[PDB]
């Protein structure tokens, strides 16, 4: 087998699936071929039989992948294929994903052709039946640095808010797992993307704080945190802890059903009570309510000490906010 | 949603390790394992819960117990798995020992669970009598409850650590590195119980086991036992983990090859369980 088997492969087998009525001679036959070559894969990609991922055997291999849009039409149709089958596919993205030359991969520089190959996968979302494997080959190559600048910027970007919130967990978890590796993977790259559209973004955004939902509304709260005090979105988050809008919304968060909502929301709120120039908005609203919240915070999660920089942090709290003005 | 609640419905308990229950997916009348993970308790974040289940849906072998996915009520996640209608090595046991051809039909199956898990890159991590589960017609597969990738720890903080030591390798227990081969060491450990009905020192207080394990040599069968089994053993028990088989070996060696019957002729012992049990 060599690349004598891609081409009696690609041509013969797959090509032909997107086809078929419910014949017999397609019904395993015909899709056994299509799965036995992608094992043929794997042999010859990772470990070969004993030994390692040959560095003799991909050189005249890699090159005839791209030969025409052979992944193309490949991720334009699933569920028909394999279940051990769609698990290699996977991994047989994701380990020539990683083949390098000098230092930049042959990857990268022959995926940014027609790029139409990466809508594909976040596409695949909604078909319950192969969403998770979509994210999973979708994560590894948001991991390389010049790859994720492709999606990021994208109009159907915005399409995350509605998988987030579908129904099965399991991919509205998932789905809130790319959405993270993209504002994040990449700081300098990410924080390119936040000031452009602020204004369509955070509004996408604060839908997500209000659905309950009870993990979705966690994990959200939890991960705007992380992108204020990242510190490539200094600029961000100055702007983001200005508007009284959110720190109202806050506020209520603390009154919540749950103990892990409330406390994970004390972690947005006092990044509006630390702001050093503090704007108007914020400080007439605090001022208005400075009365009560100190009979707030003097009750707040007493038990959890445990952490001295909870409670270090709350009796800060009731200086800025008993202090002003 | 998707209210859980009136899609399925829990019966009695089941297995302790918490909250799984026997229950219905009500649209099928198809009988589930249900737990029940309470989330505002956790405490070990989400992404380690989300992380446990993404792991399952990735096994799809016929040895391993299938997930069959999860829903969420209010800050309840109830996650559903293939209920086995034969109950736990562990329980079969209670009715009376086993044939070393009944151990070996048991092994030659948790093997191939192992194999298929191994070739994965994954680890089961919680290998004793216990999760060994049978069907009503005697296949014999592995409460997929263990399965752990091979990075970034198990045990860590709760839902995730090893209670009983009796089971765990030497390499373990010393925290250092420990990869695949530690199953196997389990393997051993349940073999012994399976022939003997519990691990050994189980007479003794876990802290002083625990000590004991790297510092001893390795427990071995003693008894009424062909040699080929008590070597099989060996073969495991080694306490150099490079020095023990892989998985498929093991499926070669003698012990298994001499001993192993039809998975089917397993129903003799769900039929005499059945037979000795009250209620
Ligand atoms: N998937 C599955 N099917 C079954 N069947 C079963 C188990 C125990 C019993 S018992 N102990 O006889 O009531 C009866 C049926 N148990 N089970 C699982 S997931 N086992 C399991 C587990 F994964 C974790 C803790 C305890 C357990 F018993």
């Amino acid at each position: 087998a060599s690349p004598a088997d891609i081409v009696k492969n690609l041509k013969e087998s797959m090509a032909v699936l997107e086809k078929q009525d419910i014949s017999d001679k397609k019904a395993e036959k015909a899709t056994e071929e299509v799965s036995k070559n992608l094992v043929a894969m794997k042999e010859i990609l990772y470990g070969t039989n004993e030994k390692e991922p040959q560095t003799e055997a991909v050189a005249q291999l890699a090159q005839e992948l791209y030969n025409s849009g052979l992944l193309s039409t490949l991720v334009a149709d699933l569920q028909l294929i394999d279940f051990e089958g769609k698990k290699d596919v996977a991994q047989i993205f994701n380990n020539i994903l990683r083949r390098q030359i000098g230092t930049r991969t042959p990857t990268v520089e022959y995926i940014c052709t027609q790029q139409n190959i990466l809508f594909m996968l976040l596409k695949g979302y909604e078909s319950p039946e192969i969403a998770l494997n979509c994210g999973i080959m979708l994560r590894e190559c948001i991991r390389h640095e010049p790859l994720a600048k492709i999606i990021l910027w994208s109009e159907q970007f915005y399409d995350f808010f509605r998988y987030v919130e579908m129904s099965t967990f399991d991919i509205a978890s998932d789905a809130f797992a790319t959405f993270k590796d993209l504002l994040t993977r990449h700081k300098l790259l990410s924080a390119e993307f936040l000031e452009q559209h602020y204004d369509r973004f955070f509004s996408e955004y604060e839908k997500l704080l209000h659905s309950e939902n009870y993990v979705t509304k966690r994990q959200s709260l939890k991960l705007l945190g992380e992108l204020l005090l990242d510190r490539h979105n200094f600029t961000i988050m100055t702007k983001y802890i200005s508007k009284p809008e959110n720190l109202k919304l806050m506020m209520n968060l603390l009154r919540d059903k749950s103990r892990n909502i409330q406390f994970e929301a004390f972690h947005v709120f006092k990044v509006f009570v630390a702001n050093p120039n503090k704007t108007q908005p914020i400080l007439d609203i605090l001022l208005k309510n400075q009365a009560k919240l100190i009979e707030f915070l003097s009750k707040f999660q007493n038990d959890r000490t445990e952490d001295e920089q909870f409670n270090d942090e709350k009796t800060y709290l009731v200086k800025q906010i008993r202090d002003l003005k | 949603m998707a209210d859980p609640e009136e899609l399925f419905t829990k019966l009695e308990r089941i297995g302790k390790g918490g909250e799984v229950f026997k229950g219905i997916d009500n649209r099928t009348q198809q009988v589930v394992a249900i737990k029940i993970i309470d989330l505002e308790e956790a405490e070990d974040e989400i992404e380690d819960i989300q992380q446990e289940i993404t792991v399952l849906s990735q096994c799809d072998s016929s040895y391993v117990t299938k997930y069959y996915g999860s829903y969420l009520k209010g800050s309840k996640l109830w996650i559903i798995m293939e209920y086995l209608g034969g109950g736990s090595a562990l329980d079969l046991l209670r009715a009376g020992p086993f044939d070393e051809f009944q151990i070996a039909t048991m092994l030659k199956e948790i093997l191939k669970g192992l194999d298929y898990l191994h070739s994965e890159k994954k680890i089961h991590r919680d290998i004793k009598a216990a999760n060994v589960l049978l069907s009503e017609q005697g296949d014999v597969k592995l409460a997929a409850f263990g399965v752990a990738g091979q990075l970034t720890d198990t045990q860590i903080k709760r839902n995730t650590f090893v209670g009983t030591p009796f089971w765990m390798a030497p390499e373990v227990i010393q925290q250092s590195a420990y990869d695949s081969k530690a199953d196997i060491w389990s393997l051993g450990i349940t073999a012994i119980e399976l022939a003997k009905g519990e691990p050994p020192n189980s007479d003794m207080h876990p802290m002083r086991v625990l000590f004991l394990i790297p510092k001893n040599n390795p427990p071995t069968l003693v008894g009424d036992f062909t040699k080929s089994f008590k070597e099989f053993i060996d073969a495991c028990l080694n306490k150099d983990p490079s020095f023990r088989p892989t998985a498929k070996e093991l499926l070669k060696h003698k012990f298994i090859v001499k001993n192993s019957k039809k998975t089917s002729y397993l129903t003799e012992l769900i039929d005499r369980f059945k037979r000795w049990k009250a209620e």
